[PDB]
């Protein structure tokens, strides 16, 4: 059914791109000291970025930070 | 001098410009249409 709607019908695509991409900031952000205050916050417990036994448990570089603080910090580096 | 109508009555069926003109333009759509009905239902027969 998307078969016959690709090849008979158009995409009515509502993102439509600017003519040119105009650039609006080069910023920069820092990863917190540790990870345990957002840790606190979010009520995301999760003992890869605070613990080390965890980490290094999965491989990772170390207690990495939250992925999700991350989000949000360049979303605030955003709104702004 | 003589005429010999070797018509077969072509001269009685009425309006017939469009009468034949419709009889052609009917034998296209249900050959066409049967040409991409058939097409894809084929093409249907490959994706699933």
């Amino acid at each position: 059914v998307v078969d016959f709607l690709k090849r008979n019908g158009s995409t009515l695509e509502q993102k439509v791109n600017l003519e040119n991409p105009i650039p609006i900031a080069v910023l920069d952000s820092y990863t917190p000291s540790t990870n345990e205050p957002y840790a606190r916050v979010s009520g995301d417990l999760n003992p890869i970025h605070v613990s080390r036994h965890f980490a290094s448990y999965a491989n990772l570089p170390g207690t990495i930070t939250h992925g999700m603080f991350s989000s949000a910090s360049v979303r605030a580096l955003i709104e702004n | 001098p003589v005429m010999a109508d070797l018509n077969g009555g072509l001269q009685f069926v009425p309006e017939l410009k469009e009468f034949t003109a419709k009889l052609r333009k009917e034998l296209v759509e249900t050959s066409e249409v049967r040409k991409a009905v058939s097409i894809e239902t084929a093409l249907e027969h490959k994706v699933v």
